[PDB]
């Protein structure tokens, strides 16, 4: 029944399993500034941006449906969300992965307004003879705040 | 598909030991898929530094444009060697000179190389002991503001000594271009 | 044995065969710093 | 012949 | 050529080798890849005999 040797060692009272001695010191090493939610928020943010761009490109598909609730796919499964296929050999022989993002939690409400406010100003800036480079977005600010709180946690540790 | 506002920096994030770039400069990956030390992935050749003229630059580089025409061996040349031809000079039956200068005809085995070195022909004096074979480039001299009629040369000139005859030699002031290594750094933002 | 630097050399050579002297050399962070400055 | 030599002669 | 023909006309039965060994030029900066014919490699029958110059020959192992 006991499959973990550490639980057995802690139940019996014997010494721990010896490991290789690391030459690095716990104090003389850099901190950690990478939050686990960074990837999960980045992927859904890119998905929302791409869906908004595709709806703007083809307004016929976007028309006739309410922007508040959009049923993209009704066959989404949480178990089959992770799909990996190594057959992708467009440029070189290398593995590939597919992520089935769900539109059930995508917050397109504020994203639609943000995009419709940003494009209307970038077009008039282009008409004014200037090039507009957007400095940052709200999702990037949220990712930066997550990175900041994780860095503060590591600093306190 | 794509959008009018294409800013791939806002769509790419960099993490520890992980670089995610959105495919849309260009980069290539080896067939094996594993890189190595000092391996080059992206190429960012910029057309801003590109030049149409055949003359190439050789902190800063100097590029002297020269009109070079590669004609076949059986092509009839309407210009003489070491002759000074002006603008719109008919060098061949259907080829006209674009710049005026000294025409140099190098006849190889199976190719006729015609070079037109554009520049002002100047006769150096006796005291002008300029290097015959070693061309010297002159930068913009800081002319004194006292002299009124002193035309300030704002562009650098390349002086080349042309010795067509053993007893008579001429100096040609060819033009120059500016290619600066330190000045000019342009790269599209890849990671936010 | 093996440890061919040749395979690596090949991908480098194909794109940029010329053995020219690199003029500008700086990290990407330094490039961003110079661009924002 | 009809594939490799053809692609080499055409391109 | 076929096997029967080879033996009849005393030619070796063999197979051609065409490799397109092209990577990059020396200084032209342009890849010139051409399928070069290196030579001929002898083929073995299902029984193990190779016909070279019309003569059935075998290869004996060594210890």
């Amino acid at each position: 029944e006991d499959t973990n040797l550490d639980e057995l060692r802690r139940d019996c009272g014997r010494q721990p399993l010896p490991r290789k001695d690391p030459g690095v010191k716990v104090e003389e090493e850099p901190l950690l500034s990478n939050h686990p939610y960074v990837d999960k928020l980045w992927q859904i943010h890119n998905a929302e941006q791409m869906i908004l761009d595709d709806m703007e490109a083809n307004p016929v598909k976007y028309k006739g449906k309410n922007l508040t609730e959009l049923t993209d796919d009704e066959d989404f499964d949480e178990e089959n969300r992770i799909e990996y296929s190594k057959a992708y050999y467009k440029k070189a022989l290398l593995p590939k992965m597919i992520t089935k993002v769900s539109v059930k939690e995508l917050d397109l409400e504020a994203a639609f307004a943000e995009r419709q406010h940003h494009n209307k100003l970038r077009m008039e800036a282009q008409e004014r003879g200037e090039v507009y480079k957007i400095p940052k977005l709200r999702r990037n600010i949220e990712m930066d705040e997550y990175d900041f709180i994780h860095w503060r946690r590591s600093l306190e540790e | 598909s794509p959008i009018l506002h294409e800013n791939s920096d806002l769509l790419s994030k960099r993490r520890r030991n992980k670089f995610i770039i959105p495919l849309h400069i260009s980069i290539e990956i080896p067939v094996n898929g594993i890189f190595r030390r000092n391996s080059i992935l992206a190429y960012f050749d910029d057309p801003r530094y590109r030049r149409k003229s055949s003359g190439i630059i050789k902190d800063r580089f100097f590029f002297i444009p020269e009109e070079v025409h590669i004609l076949p061996g059986s092509s009839s040349i309407m210009v003489r060697n070491n002759s000074i031809v002006g603008v719109d000079t008919q060098i061949t039956l259907n080829l006209r000179s674009r710049v005026g200068g000294l025409v140099r005809v190098e006849r190889k085995k199976k190719r006729i190389e015609l070079k037109i070195f554009s520049g002002d022909i100047h006769f150096p004096g006796e005291t002008d002991k300029i290097s015959r074979h070693t061309g010297v480039l002159i930068p913009p001299g800081t002319g004194k503001r006292n002299s009124k009629e002193s035309k300030k040369v704002k562009n650098w000139i390349y002086v080349q000594r042309i010795t067509p005859s053993k007893k008579k030699f001429f100096v040609l002031v060819r033009p120059v271009v500016t290619y600066e290594i330190t000045d000019g750094i342009n790269l599209a933002t890849l990671f936010p | 044995e093996k440890s061919k630097q040749e395979r690596m050399t090949d991908v480098h050579n194909k794109s940029i065969v010329g053995k020219g002297t690199v003029w500008y050399e700086m990290a990407y962070e330094d490039a961003v710093k110079e661009r924002m400055q | 012949e009809k594939i490799l030599a053809k692609e080499k002669t055409e391109e | 050529i076929k096997e029967r023909d080879a033996v009849y006309e005393s030619l070796t039965y063999s197979s051609e080798l065409y490799v397109s060994a092209g990577l990059i030029w020396k200084n032209s900066r342009d890849m010139q890849e051409q399928t070069i014919f290196i030579g001929n490699i002898p083929l073995m029958n299902s029984l193990g005999t190779s016909i070279v110059n019309g003569i059935y020959r075998i290869v004996i192992n060594q210890i």
